[PDB]
């Protein structure tokens, strides 16, 4: 079936074939391995006679060092458990450090008290050599030296199997001095012969060698009855290997094998012990049981600790949360109950985005780049025609790949067929009239954001945010879900059908999809959407890589969980390689990813002197999270206009000052008053047939 | 600006779109081919080419016909193919390609999840690599109907038999092993890495695992085993590992190229230019039907990670996967060459007779030919598969044991009486269930039983009564929608298996907002009565109650009745009275505890059916 | 990568070559195999490794030890491109481990 | 047979097809290369109107910078002549710094006075674009901009073929003041 080798107690060894002896090594020794062709080597390390680690080498290309005190190092580099690499699996099975090599045909283990263990598959029958001896049932021949000769001295054999290194050259080990016996302690060793539970194993394993070993370790003892425990434990494990598990040996004897805090020692622990965050796949566990530690009945493992079945947490994003905790995912919430999350399953507002050299995000989060040069239907309510958004794209640099949106056009049929045009430079026109902002006109509202970006709103259900350089963000409430059409998709929570076309079929190619939504027939139909513009300008490739790599740096690791950085990285490299100015587009792409993170509620302090600082006008101060509601003096003039907007980064006046039309920060005593659309200076007074008014403190 | 260069008309393409806001055929006539062409005679467009009305196009298993510039398509749910592409990339049923390198064993597909009584479970283990490597291989464990089939070392190992071995079958063809595990489940395996699971529509919405929940939606495919959707595929895969003790994938930083190409230039570009074979002429016609970019990414990743030596299998297998997809879409591609990923079948032709040349490589051959071991024809998922194919004369049949053609004779072998009260009338009903901690799980169970028996006492159908169930726990978790076509027994089962949230807050105004704007978004049954049970057991913070009156008044304007059923001392009586003030029919029920629902049920259903008209 | 190259180049020591190794020393060709396989890190065609092994097999064949080292999973070669034809197919071409060099034509 | 392009004198250029003009660049510009699929790029670097180096890029995986004063750098690392790598050969043929690309089908040279030279094989007939213009015997059409349009102004054309980097972003070059 499979062999077993053990190094147990203070200085004892047990071979694959049952030969058992003592060796107090002072170096590292070969326990087992391929004996002619050594594909792998299992190496036991000693120090001052005591065991310190169990190393494995796969043939000079991989080495792993499992120490007694839980530490694992691959080479000299420390690693943490569990660990898996190149066919080797390190696991804390049954509370004992395992090192499995199924592919290589071996399993190693260190128990809580430092006893080594090696199980070697049948394929190495009569083909292994080392301190564990060869593996052929004849036990008398286990002491073969590396020179190929038998020896009656265990130390000759063991020292023959020493292995030196570049920082440890092996000294000749020799038996230590000793004194040798006490009757009361000797009774404990006689337990192996007298007790009924151990007597079960006599037909399979002769207890006499273990009794002799127990007697001599009692002579070596420096304590109480526990000194006999290693022999009893090894005898029980040998019996378990042969087939008889001695379920009751721990109760009859005074011994108690060491286990980590809170776990009980038990025979025949199933290797598939139940951690909470584990799938209930019991059919897979066809393996035999092993001795080891287990959590008390009714408790479950959780990161190595034992917890109650109801106490134990959920896992998300690599973090553990106690039961009852709630996590938000935009407008949805997820509640941890049992090990599962109960999530809110509701539609959240859809955000379509155009953010650079024709990079797009559909309402269903389908990222794509199209680079067509025409007027394209970005988003429309094809069901009720509540609105219709069109973008005008132009080549934005010398490169054929640099195409970005120049202007945006919005039809609002319900507002007497108003035609707003958001222009380059963040200007606005309405029905061809250039208009002065803020504009309040029925449901339509247009105003400058703190970023100088024009923000348009129409009712509650439609909003837009236009920076004037080419970035457009369209936010629809759930009222438009499924009703939408255009490049932004149908807004139905599915990426799969976002390449739908007015023909009713989904184009597999972005080029055909985008060409289907072009408004003017004389426009060029895009033939191929060339990725990687860096080929046309090789000079920029190094900068593109080394600069846009920051999106994956620890600067943004706080956001990688919330938003996937890969699409934004692709867009960043494309932009930097294709733009007229690589610095400006680098800042644009980084700001796009940071804006996505902020949308997911994660704020990253990504701007620095070496990249993309906002040089605020005059005395205004840059804030990463500032409130827009009470910045302008119009807020003073209209205090009852409700404002609940979240904070945003931008340039704000210091806390005690408001901002006027000139952008100058002024105390509220110096703000003008806006009345009936007319601007009155501080302390102005006027009286009419109907009214008497005066301006004070911006009101 | 140093410039140094140089109502609306309609076209068949842009007829439905807006007019270009940057500046003539008769009405009912449209520009086409630079001539005016009548409407209803404009062609339809697909893949950039036009189709005249009445023409047809083949899309998977569905057929589309061009009528009035609109494609009119059949609505069949075609068989879906999950696929492991390469050594660390997966492609879900809904088409989501994602990266997940792992050493452990993971659930590839499984229906033993959720409430569904499971029937099959497929596990995939990665052996020899997690970072793609030359000596790698994958082990598949197919735990179907208690039986177990293990795929390893390019050979099938039936480690336990199935209950119905007639449903079971194994077909070896070309490079692939084809397993039939039932009428609706099949597995195709290239014997090295590319595992593919094919499901028919009967398994829709039921399966889970690394292949995702087959529902036609991509966004939800990263649903962890604990039902939480993950932004990172690494966490999703770690959540789907079978053995808890095994190691987790570490989320290595997302370098633009893998290790051994991150700092090895002239290997990155060799890999790139060699993987561009996907763009070459032979594949150029397939690229119109299938996007090569995902497979190009897989090719680059696996080729950097592998840096293979003797067998070029990583690259060749990725290209073969793309060619397999192309063949599924009818674009058979002859990409093999003597100098690029060559394959030979001559080992089967050299024989003790000397040489006889029945075996050829074929770009793809029919997958499930007749043989002495499979005399009857048997349906199987893939029509055409690459690999060695035995060609031999008419009437002659292959023997798989001989790997030789031999003669055919040479083979070696609804429900009204559920209660006295039954409510057959036009009604739309929503149950809003308080998911706050003010109900313990036991109380939530009796509340669910109250919902379930009321559904027993309603004539559930699109005709008569439509029922929806919505738990609110600061977010409106809908379990049943009024559009659901499932049978009344299935709906009652779903209601009975509503889970318990136990949130510390359950915004009542938020669920009123949800029902107002998302449930009753469009009144598709204006003749039917529309009613909601706002059964509630908790307070909400005052800041969250500010729009409550607005939402209830909006519901009134849509004539949606709201019947608050307050329960227990912690019920927000104020919100209940505010609802009552809006309309007389919004009369409130106030209960001492959830067990009083058993007493109030009869008159509650009586009132609900009093508030509904007959046909 | 060093050890994958080493263990893959050890094909020169395998059973099929084991009888040639009595007549010819594989160590120089093993060194060439390792060097070229590290330097190449080939992608689509595995030609560096396969050509080094083929050179060793050519030397063995010169010494009368014809070796059948090709396999479908290791450096495969196919001649079927010459057998498919406008008439369909005829199987006159076969790969042979080594054939007489200068046949009549 | 084979084309020839030259950048000579203080600020002058000669195209493959014979069109000849003046340009005082202040950045690096594409002289020639694969115009749709750019397998390689020949890039002339200027500084204060004068030429300073002749760079070649093989498609972002290899770049070489042959300066007027004999210095050669692969990437930013300096290398010494003669140099051979990845099909490119740098040699002091006939006392003039050569940069041969036979496999890629081009030969470049810098003479002792700083005049650049590019010889481009026939395989790039009607398939190249850059300051050296396209390569089709019709000379009137050599001023195609990177946007794909002709222009009567040499500076529009040349500035259209500028290439910026992470340490040098190109300014719009304009004709200098002169007396005549
Ligand atoms: C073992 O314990 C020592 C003492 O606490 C600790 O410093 C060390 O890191 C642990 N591991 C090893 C391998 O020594
Ligand atoms: C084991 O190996 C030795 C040495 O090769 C051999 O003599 C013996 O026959 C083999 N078998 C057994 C059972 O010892
Ligand atoms: C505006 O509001 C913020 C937060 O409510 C407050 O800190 C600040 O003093 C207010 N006034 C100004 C001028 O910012
Ligand atoms: C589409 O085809 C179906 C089935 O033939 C037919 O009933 C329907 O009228 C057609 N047109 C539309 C717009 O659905
Ligand atoms: C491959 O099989 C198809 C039949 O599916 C046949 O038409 C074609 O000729 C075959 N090719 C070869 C080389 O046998
Ligand atoms: C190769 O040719 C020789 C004759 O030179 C012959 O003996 C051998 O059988 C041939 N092998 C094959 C596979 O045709
Ligand atoms: C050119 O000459 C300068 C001045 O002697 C020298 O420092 C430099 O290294 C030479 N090469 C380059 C590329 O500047
Ligand atoms: C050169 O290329 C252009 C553009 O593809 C083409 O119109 C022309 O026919 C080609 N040949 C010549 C001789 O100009
Ligand atoms: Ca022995
Ligand atoms: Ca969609
Ligand atoms: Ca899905
Ligand atoms: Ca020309």
């Amino acid at each position: 079936s499979t062999a077993r080798c053990s190094l147990f107690g203070s200085d004892f060894v047990n071979t694959f074939d049952g030969s058992m002896y003592s060796f107090a090594g002072y170096c590292s020794y070969l326990l087992a391995g391929g004996c002619q062709k050594r594909s792998f080597s299992i190496i036991g390390d000693f120090q001052n006679g005591k065991r310190v680690s169990l190393s494995v080498y796969l043939g000079e290309f991989f080495d792993i060092h499992l120490f007694v005190n839980g530490t694992v190092t691959q080479g000299d580099q420390r690693v943490s458990m569990p660990y898996a690499s190149k066919g080797l699996y390190l696991e804390t099975e049954a509370g004992y450090y395992k090192l499995s090599g199924e592919a290589y045909g071996f399993v190693a283990r260190i128990d809580g008290s430092g006893n080594f263990q090696v199980l070697l598959s049948d394929r190495y029958f009569n083909k292994t050599c080392g301190l564990c001896g060869n593996f052929n049932i004849f036990a008398e021949d286990d002491f073969m030296t590396q020179e190929g000769t038998l020896t009656s001295d265990p130390y000759d054999f063991a020292n023959s199997w020493a292995l030196s290194s570049g920082e440890q050259w092996c000294e000749r080990a020799s038996p230590p001095s000793s004194s040798c016996m006490q009757k009361g302690l000797w009774e404990q060793c006689q337990l192996l012969k007298s007790t009924s539970v151990f007597a079960r194993c006599h037909p399979l394993v002769d207890p006499e060698p273990f009794v002799a070993l127990c007697e001599k370790t009692l002579c070596e003892c420096a304590g109480g009855l526990e000194c006999a425990c290693p022999a009893l434990l090894e005898y029980a494990r040998t019996c378990a290997q042969e087939g008889m598990v001695l379920y009751g040996w721990t109760d009859h004897s005074a011994c108690s094998p060491v286990c980590p805090a809170g776990m009980e020692y038990r025979q025949c622990v199933s290797p598939c012990a139940r951690t909470c965050q584990s799938l209930h796949i019991n059919e897979m566990c066809q393996e035999r049981c092993v001795d080891g530690c287990s959590c008390p009945e009714g408790q479950l493992l959780d990161e190595g600790l034992c917890v109650e079945s109801t106490e134990c947490p959920c896992v998300h994003s690599g973090k553990r949360y106690p039961p009852g905790t709630s996590l938000s995912r935009d407008c949805n919430t997820c509640i941890c109950r049992n090990s599962q999350w109960i999530c809110s399953n509701e539609e959240c507002p859809g955000e379509c985005l155009v953010t650079g050299q024709s990079h797009f995000k559909s309402f269903d989060n389908r990222y794509f780049t199209f680079s067509g040069i025409c007027q394209y239907l970005l988003a429309r309510d094809c069901q009720d025609h509540s609105f219709s958004i069109v973008i005008e794209t132009v080549q934005c640099a010398d490169d054929r790949d640099a195409v970005c949106t120049r202007s945006v056009t919005v039809r609002l049929p319900g507002l007497h067929n108003s035609l707003v045009k958001l222009k380059h430079g963040a200007g606005v026109a309405m029905d061809g009239q250039d208009v002065q902002l803020p504009l309040l006109k029925g449901d339509l509202r247009i105003q400058h954001t703190v970023t100088a970006s024009v923000r348009l709103s129409y009712g509650e259900d439609l909003q837009m945010d236009w920076d004037g350089r080419g970035r457009l963000l369209v936010k629809l409430s759930p009222v438009y879900a499924g009703k939408t059409c255009g490049l932004c998709g149908n807004y139905n929570g599915n990426q799969g059908d976002d390449f739908l076309t007015p023909s009713g079929l989904a184009e597999p190619r972005v080029e055909d999809f985008g060409n289907a939504w072009k408004l003017h027939g004389d426009c060029q139909d895009l033939q191929k959407q060339h990725s990687d513009p860096c080929a046309l300008n090789p000079r920029m490739t190094r900068f593109s890589e080394e600069a846009c790599a920051v999106l994956t740096s620890p600067t943004f690791e706080a956001c990688h969980r919330a938003v996937s950085p890969l699409p934004y990285l692709r867009n960043c490299r494309y932009d930097v390689c294709s733009c007229s100015d690589g610095r400006e587009c680098l800042c644009g792409a980084l700001a796009s990813y940071a804006a996505a993170c902020a949308g997911r509620g994660v704020r990253v302090a990504w701007r620095e002197p070496g990249r993309c600082e906002l040089n605020c006008p005059k005395g205004q101060v840059y804030l990463q999270c500032g409130t827009p509601c009470n910045l302008t003096c119009r807020s003073l003039s209209y205090p009852d206009e409700e404002c609940n907007e979240a904070c945003l980064e931008g340039c704000f006046c210091p806390p005690g000052l408001y901002m006027d039309e000139r952008g100058d920060c002024v105390p509220k005593a110096q703000c003008p008053c806006y009345y009936d659309g007319e601007i009155f200076q501080p302390e102005d007074i006027f009286s009419d047939h109907h009214t008497m008014c005066y301006c004070e403190d911006g009101f | 600006m140093h410039c140094t260069m140089s109502e609306c008309a309609k076209t068949c393409q842009n007829y439905d779109l807006e007019c270009m806001s940057m500046g003539l055929c008769p009405p009912g006539m449209v520009r086409h081919e630079n001539r005016c062409v009548a409407l209803e005679r404009c062609p339809c467009f697909h893949q950039g080419k036009e189709y005249a009305p009445g023409e047809t196009v083949k899309i998977g298993c569905n057929t589309c016909v061009c009528r009035d510039r609109k494609w009119n398509c059949t609505d069949h749910v075609c068989d879906a193919t999950c696929s492991t592409i390469g050594m660390a990339h997966y492609l879900t049923f809904d088409g989501l390609k994602y990266l997940f390198p792992g050493e452990c064993q993971y659930v590839l597909v499984q229906d033993y999840c959720g409430s569904n009584p499971g029937t099959f479970r497929i596990l995939v283990g990665n052996k020899g690599c997690s970072h793609p490597s030359v000596k790698c291989k994958k082990r598949v464990t197919i735990l179907v109907e208690g039986g177990e089939i293990e795929l390893f070392d390019g050979e099938v190992n039936v480690k336990r038999p199935m209950k119905d071995e007639t449903h079971f079958e194994v077909v070896e063809s070309g490079r692939y092993i084809i397993l039939l595990l039932g009428k609706a489940l099949s597995v195709v395996w290239d014997r090295h890495l590319s595992i593919s699971v094919v499901l028919k529509q009967t398994y829709q919405e039921k399966v889970c695992g690394l292949c995702g929940n087959f529902d036609g939606i991509q966004n939800n495919d990263l649903t962890s085993s604990n039902l939480q959707v993950e932004e990172d595929p690494v966490d999703f895969g770690n959540s789907w590992k079978v053995s808890s003790q095994c190691a987790d994938t570490r989320k290595v930083p997302l370098d633009s190229s893998p290790a051994t190409c991150h700092n090895n230039i002239m290997k990155q570009t060799m890999v790139d230019s060699s993987c561009r074979i996907l763009t070459s002429d032979v594949f150029q016609d397939c690229n119109k039907l299938v996007d090569p970019e995902p497979y190009l990414d897989v090719c680059i990743y696996d080729t950097c990670s592998c840096e293979s030596i003797g067998d070029c299998a990583c690259f060749c297998d990725t290209i073969a996967a793309y060619a397999h997809v192309c063949a599924q879409h009818g674009k058979v591609v002859t990409w093999r060459t003597a100098t690029l990923c060559p394959q030979s079948c001559e080992e089967r032709n050299l024989r003790e007779n000397g040489y006889e040349c029945e075996w050829r490589y074929n770009s793809c051959a029919p997958a499930c030919q007749v043989t002495c071991q499979h005399p009857e024809p048997l349906a199987c998922p893939v029509q055409c598969v690459e690999g060695c194919h035995a060609h031999c004369p008419p009437g002659k049949i292959l023997d798989e044991l001989l790997q030789t053609c031999v003669d055919p004779e040479d083979c070696p072998v609804s429900e009204p009486p559920l209660h006295d009260f039954y409510c057959s009338r036009l009604l739309d009903l929503v149950f809003l269930l308080d998911g706050s901690s003010r109900l313990s799980e036991a109380e939530f169970e009796v509340l669910k039983a109250f919902v379930v028996d009321m559904m027993e006492r309603l004539r559930i159908s699109q005709k008569w009564v439509r029922v929806a169930v919505v738990e609110y726990h600061d977010g409106s978790h809908a379990y049943i929608g009024l559009k659901d076509r499932k049978r009344p027994s299935e709906l009652r089962r779903i209601a009975s298996q509503v889970k318990y949230a136990g949130s510390q807050v359950a915004s009542t105004s938020e669920v009123l907002k949800y029902t107002l704007f998302q449930i009753f978004s469009k009144i598709d049954r204006p003749e039917a009565s529309r009613i909601a049970l706002l059964l509630m057991a908790s307070q909400e913070p005052q800041r969250m109650s500010r729009n409550f009156v607005r939402y209830v008044q909006g519901l009134k304007k849509k004539k949606v009745i709201v019947i608050p059923v307050g329960i227990g001392p912690h019920a927000n009586l104020k919100q209940i009275r505010l609802i009552e003030k809006q309309a007389p029919e919004n009369k409130a029920f106030v209960l001492s505890s959830v067990d009083e629902l058993e007493q109030q049920r009869d008159e509650i259903v009586s009132y609900l059916c009093d508030l509904a008209p007959e046909a």
